[PDB]
């Protein structure tokens, strides 16, 4: 049982990091989007 | 292309800055939580000891 648990715990950290990645990528996309939107708002709708 | 490059640069800087702020704040907090966890573990053991 203990081994199957350690193996499952290893499999769980992957999804945990996969979520951490999506959260950061989102933070950058928003940050970049804000800078772009502000620039575009000089005129330039696309 | 220049806009996309500037945006990538801007976002890159923002992430680096935001992370640094969080990291500097975070490092002190994790230690406090771990200390409490260990203290509680020890206290529980001590209690289980006196009972036995």
């Amino acid at each position: 049982v203990l081994e199957q648990l350690n193996r499952d715990i290893d499999g769980i950290n992957a999804a945990i990091d996969g979520a951490i990645a999506g959260i950061v990528v989102g933070g950058l996309l928003v940050i970049g989007g804000a800078i772009v939107t502000a620039i575009g708002a000089v005129a330039s709708t696309p | 292309v220049v806009m996309g490059g500037i945006a990538m640069m801007t976002a890159g800087a923002g992430g680096v800055i935001g992370g640094a702020i969080v990291l500097d704040k975070s490092l002190s907090a994790r230690e406090k939580l771990y200390r409490d966890r260990s203290q509680l573990n020890s206290e529980v053991l001590v209690a289980s000891q006196i009972g036995s």
